[PDB]
């Protein structure tokens, strides 16, 4: 016949995922990834920012120096962990200007 | 124990995301708190299936 | 589609091609054949990746900061430092909203580009030797075998040894 | 115009094309006429109400914030508050500026896409039946009624019928 | 690219052009030469002047704002003072790193625009007697001195007069 024939094209899959533009809600491309991180452990990792687990202490009781806190005497944390189970077992005090001191 | 660079009072989450919907709380190289709970960034082209 | 390629004038992509993202698909007189354009195919990904990797970055360990839940009612100070906060996330949810947007649009219509720009790439290449038939593929108005399929892409096909052949087949009557 | 059409290549908008947004206008033997190319118009409509929905949705109510009038001097309180308030101000302004901005040359810019798009779908249904006049008009080189042209648009053309004729009138010499 | 002409189907940006942004560089029989070309080479000129002056004007005057280094500790006021600054210049820097870049990808892309528009312009210009040699260079099939080579540039190119050499020079053996 002394001719022929040539096409151009791109891929698909047979999937796809839908995504957000400027003009489109919902629109499908081949693939696409995730930008926001949705989901958690539940659990604290000890590294590597140094945690202190306040456990039965409060950060106030554990400086003031509330008995059950002797163990946290002279330490140090990245990040100091409150627990929701502390509670105080000394003399009854008030600390005006509480929430700016344990900050 | 474990190896995580960000703390959520949600427990460590994983910052390899620019954006998290975890909590607004954090502490460390976190990703930015959103109210989205997804975002879905386009790798590859429009999608014409066949049939 | 902004360059009117992909779901365009190409009625589909091709589900069948693995080996790359853009590519070539023929038929002349020793059947017919299938192949990657590894040099478009590259490039929409090197601007994706590209794009990718600069979305995908960083930012500044974030230390102490204020307060976010209260356990108390403290008025005017916490009214302020809620006020703070919720502002804050506002605005960058509408930046992600928004990059998001405005990046997906544009990755839609790179690889849009990227498609065009193969089409062109050809249509020169074969000079006056074949036609546009309207659905991305051309029309060869010469003998053109498996070998000369393999010297269009590749870039080494000489229009001028078969234009001779080509202006006499596309200038008939019938 | 980025696509070289609207303002670039077309001279002129037709004020009196009020049944769409893009169409055809022609001359033949028969005299001459216009009607709207639906498929184009409906396009740019689509992408632009798809936009303009997206930009207007409602946001969340918004219930007790900060005072941002004071009838009294207060100092580094209300220092902060107003400070906090004006902060977020310029930074949604400049939001709504720049979304604007982007949103409304983006929108020029597809709908000189839209009639980019239609000039080559005609140019490619046309084949070597008619030759590009520089303007945004063909050239057509065979007698072409009111019917033919009503299958040029609607996309019913069939070029080879055609063709004989066409390059026997383009081939002469004068 | 996006248009995919410069660095696309243009190998080198002429540095020896200096008059110009968009030119013309040709051969005939009276020797080889070089201009610019005003329009296209104005046209950039123009949509970058007014988006770069359209970036650079000024905001309002900011004259007593908050404290933002503490020679003391003082904890929750300061915490905050602190917190609302950071937050501030956080998205302040954003919104400005992602300016650019938008702005930067546009302004490539719109340079690259004009290329093509001035490209188009020509070959539609010159009809049937000129053939796209895939280099951003077209070949011209008739005698064509400095002073049609003039014609062309300045759009005063009547094509007929030369349609019916070029056809014969167009349509040989070999
Ligand atoms: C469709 O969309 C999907 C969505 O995932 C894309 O999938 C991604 O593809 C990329 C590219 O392959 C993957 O990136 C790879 O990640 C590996 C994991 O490394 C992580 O390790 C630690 C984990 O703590 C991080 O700190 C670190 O930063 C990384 O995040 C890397 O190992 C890979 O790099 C190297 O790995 C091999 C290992 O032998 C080396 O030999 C190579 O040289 C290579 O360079 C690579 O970077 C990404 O992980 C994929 N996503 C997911 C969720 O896994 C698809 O690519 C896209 N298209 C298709 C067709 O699917
Ligand atoms: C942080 O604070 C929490 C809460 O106060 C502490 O948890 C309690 O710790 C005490 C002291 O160790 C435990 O007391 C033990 O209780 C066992 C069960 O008895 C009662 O336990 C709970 C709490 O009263 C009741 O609800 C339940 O119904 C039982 O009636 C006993 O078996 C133990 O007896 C012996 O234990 C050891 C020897 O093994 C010695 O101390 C003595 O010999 C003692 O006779 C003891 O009485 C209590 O059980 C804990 N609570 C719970 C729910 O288990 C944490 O200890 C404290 N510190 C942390 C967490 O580090
Ligand atoms: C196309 O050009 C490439 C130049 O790299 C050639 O690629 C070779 O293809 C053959 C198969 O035909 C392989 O055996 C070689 O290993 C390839 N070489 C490389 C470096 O990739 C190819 O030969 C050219 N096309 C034709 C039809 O010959
Ligand atoms: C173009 O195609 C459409 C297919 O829908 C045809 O539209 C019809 O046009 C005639 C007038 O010529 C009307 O009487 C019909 O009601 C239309 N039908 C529909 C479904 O819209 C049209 O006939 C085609 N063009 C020509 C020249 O026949
Ligand atoms: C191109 O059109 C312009 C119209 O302005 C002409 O520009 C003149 O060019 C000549 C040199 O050939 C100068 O002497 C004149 O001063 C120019 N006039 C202006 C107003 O710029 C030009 O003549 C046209 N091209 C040719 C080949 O004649
Ligand atoms: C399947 O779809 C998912 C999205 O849900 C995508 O990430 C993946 O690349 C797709 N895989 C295939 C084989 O289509």
């Amino acid at each position: 016949n002394s001719m022929a024939t040539l096409c151009l094209g791109h891929h698909a899959v047979p999937n796809g995922t839908l995504v957000k533009t400027i003009t489109d809600d919902q629109i499908e491309v081949t693939n696409a990834t995730e930008l926001v991180q949705s989901s958690s452990t539940g659990r604290i990792c000890n590294s590597p920012h140094q945690i202190l687990d306040g456990k039965n202490c409060t950060l106030i009781d554990a400086l003031l120096g509330d008995p059950h806190c002797d163990d946290f005497q002279n330490k140090e944390w990245d990040l100091f962990v409150e627990r929701s189970t502390a509670y105080s077992n000394c003399y009854p005090y008030y600390v005006p200007d509480y929430a700016t001191l344990r900050s | 124990e474990c190896n995580s660079e960000c703390i959520t009072p949600n427990g460590s989450i994983p910052n390899d995301k620019p954006f998290q919907n975890v909590n607004k709380i954090t502490y460390g190289a976190c990703p930015r708190y959103v109210k989205q709970n997804t975002l879905k960034l386009a790798t590859g082209m429009r999608n014409v299936p066949e049939k | 589609g902004i360059f009117g390629a992909i779901a365009g004038f190409i009625e589909n992509g091709w589900e069948g091609m693995v080996d790359g993202w853009y590519g070539f698909r023929h038929q002349n007189s020793e059947g017919t054949g299938q192949a990657a354009d590894l040099k478009s195919t590259q490039a929409a990904i090197n601007q994706i990746t590209g794009k990718l990797n600069r979305v995908i970055k960083k930012t500044n360990e974030k230390f102490h900061q204020i307060e976010k839940e209260f356990s108390e009612v403290e008025g005017r100070i916490q009214d302020l430092e809620k006020y703070v906060e919720d502002t804050k996330i506002d605005l960058w949810s509408y930046n992600a909203e928004l990059l998001v947007a405005l990046e997906n649009q544009h990755t839609i219509d790179l690889t849009d580009s990227e498609m065009s720009k193969l089409f062109e790439r050809t249509r020169r290449q074969l000079r006056e030797n074949a036609e546009d038939m309207g659905n991305g593929c051309f029309k060869i108005y010469h003998k053109c075998d498996n070998a000369c399929i393999g010297s269009i892409r590749n870039g080494t096909y000489d229009h001028d040894i078969y234009r001779n052949e080509a202006l006499n087949n596309r200038f008939q009557i019938k």
